[PDB]
């Protein structure tokens, strides 16, 4: 997709976790998105969850494990990318 | 080495004996006994016979009359200086990973600290603590996410090794000066002995005001103020009158539940004939459960309360 | 196997728990 | 060599006795054996008397009175430290090809792997996995798939040991971070625990939350909160409610699949006569298979939870 910057931001769900990322030697900050949802499944799953019970709105600040939750998912993202 | 030739002993004591051991030894050492004792495949009779020598030559220093230190200690702290400064002490002797640390924490700190986390993250916590701390964080949490929880954890599966190291770093990382966690001082009882200490127009206020606020604890302090033990220090008429006003099977029951001391006076006040059945019926009848001796009890400190406010009894 | 282990089963389960304390000690 | 020389031992003390060291030795080395006996063509008197004067030699020092190691630990473990505790330690104690590491795994897990492959290649591995293992992955497998697998698996004809050697390989690519997989730490039973230490209204809003989810595990968790054997800790006026309401027959048949402690409170419960006749009852009779018992405990408990209900039982 090709937009403005403004177009995407409006349609980021609040709050959400956002990365800054620089693809050197290029000048520039990247971003990677990463939905609420996305980051719940993957604590629930790490955790034992069967993923049987819906999800609920929060609207909430990620925790520190929910933070490192999303560092594990990025460092491998990064890698992808990278390679 | 040692761990080969405890194996040894372990194994040539018999399995109730080793039982018996490893019931005073600690989860490291009964661990690495037991994964020792698994790779055991021959113990010939020179290693036994050592083993045999070497024990009996260290029993022989001690032979050191083991003694129960925490009962003992505990005993000898209450016949000192009573019950309150002996459990003080023992309190003050007894005072690791951040979910045992939690188990050692207030129901509502941890239930407030966990509150603000995934749900499965919170069942996670909450199977890995004990289970009353468990009970009593998951009664302060609201109805949507208990039932989240119980849901939940009804649903369990494990957690990667992985996950449960990350998860017991962040609660470590987010634990706070929680040394020397709450202090028992007072409250509630220190509040009635100072109402008794207070002066009769004072406490006349003190009725007032604590009728006035909830009601509950003030009922609660009511009962509280004066217990059924201490009509001993009541005057012989007092006594007499709360006979006049307590029904015979009452007064046996709670004479029953009561020292002996309490009983003699009791007998004492009343009449020899009316002692003599009281006694009697005593003998000839059989134990009671303490709520009915209780309720009994409670329905004579109604009595007395009611006796002393008309000015019939001095308290 | 004379009556030395008979003697050793007699003897107090914490004296034997103290011995292989200091036996893992001296490990 | 040693192996010549366990090989004559091996023939010369019989076939029964053979087979009897072979059960106590490992795969590799029976192999070893089996091949160097077979190429074993005399064995002179010289030889003979060496290897038999060799091993008596060596069985002087051991004597090593061999004891069942694996048995021995698991019951000093269990009557020290209780059966939960002595299973975990040994689970511990306990913790290779791809495919045998594939049967160390979960169902889903390996399912899930092996279904993203050629159906052939699901069948051979399957066939090279544990059979409960193999019927585990099968049960979760799509109905085309695992009809596909099932008709491969009924024309299998032996696979190339190249095939064989790079499938092996592949499997070990295809392994993650599986140690410690999966871990014993509690669900359900642990919410059983935790909602019998909440509250009796917390309890009753738990009723209600349980109805309302699948229900199924509601009924499973109804079953399992409180047991028959719990009975013991009831007071003697609801255990002999629980008399006036459940059938001689079935109480009957309860104590004899109980222990002698709850059967002789529910006799003493009774009246002489009536548990007079109920012992004679169970001498006179005969063994009773468990599911019945079972069923029959199962009633009494409904009937228990019946009675607890309507306030005429206190749990």
């Amino acid at each position: 997709r090709i937009q403005p910057y403004h177009e995407f931001a409006r349609n980021l769900p609040v709050p959400t976790n956002l990365n800054l990322i620089h693809l050197k030697p290029l000048r520039g900050t990247g971003l990677v998105v990463f939905s609420p949802s996305l980051v719940f499944i993957a604590v629930d799953n790490l955790f034992g969850g069967d993923g049987r019970f819906p999800t609920k709105v929060e609207g909430r600040e990620f925790t520190h494990t929910e933070q490192r939750v999303i560092n594990r998912m990025l460092k491998l993202a990064l890698e992808g990318y990278s390679d | 080495s040692g761990t080969d030739k405890s194996v040894i002993l372990l194994m040539t004591i018999g399995e109730d004996r080793a039982a018996e051991v490893f019931k005073h030894l600690s989860t490291r050492e009964v661990q690495a006994l037991s994964t020792a004792m698994a790779n055991v495949r021959q113990i010939s009779n020179k290693q036994l016979t050592d083993v045999l020598s070497e024990f009996e030559q260290e029993a022989e220093q001690f032979a050191a009359l083991n003694i129960n230190a925490n009962e003992y200690l505990r005993s000898v702290l209450v016949k000192a200086l009573g019950e309150e400064r002996a459990s003080s002490l023992l309190e003050d002797i007894l005072e690791t990973s951040g979910i045992e640390t939690l188990n050692f924490m207030e129901p509502q700190s941890a239930a407030d600290l966990i509150r603000d986390e995934h749900p499965q993250i919170i069942a996670t916590i909450l199977v890995h603590l004990k289970r009353s701390q468990a009970a009593d964080i998951l009664a302060l949490f609201d109805e949507r996410l208990r039932h989240d929880v119980m849901l939940r954890i009804a649903t369990f599966g494990g957690v990667q090794p992985a996950a449960l190291a990350e998860l017991t770093e962040v609660l470590n990382g987010l634990l706070d000066g929680q040394n020397l966690k709450r202090s028992k001082m007072g409250g509630v009882r220190t509040a009635a002995e100072i109402i008794n200490l207070m002066k009769t127009q004072q406490e006349e206020a003190v009725i007032t005001a604590v009728r006035e606020f909830d009601g509950e604890l003030a009922q609660k302090i009511i009962d509280e103020m004066f217990l059924f033990e201490n009509l001993v220090d009541v005057d012989d008429r007092s006594i007499q009158r709360l006979l006049q006003e307590v029904d015979s099977e009452s007064l046996l029951i709670a004479l029953k539940g009561a020292e002996p001391p309490l009983r003699e006076k009791f007998l004492r006040n009343m009449s020899q004939r009316a002692a003599d059945i009281l006694r009697d019926d005593l003998a000839n009848r059989g134990p009671v459960r303490l709520s009915q001796v209780e309720n009994e009890q409670k329905a004579i400190l109604l009595i007395v309360r009611r006796l002393a406010e008309t000015g019939e009894m001095v308290i | 196997m004379s009556q030395r282990i008979r003697e050793m089963s007699d003897n107090d389960p914490r004296v034997v728990a103290l011995v292989i304390r200091q036996w893992m000690s001296n490990d």
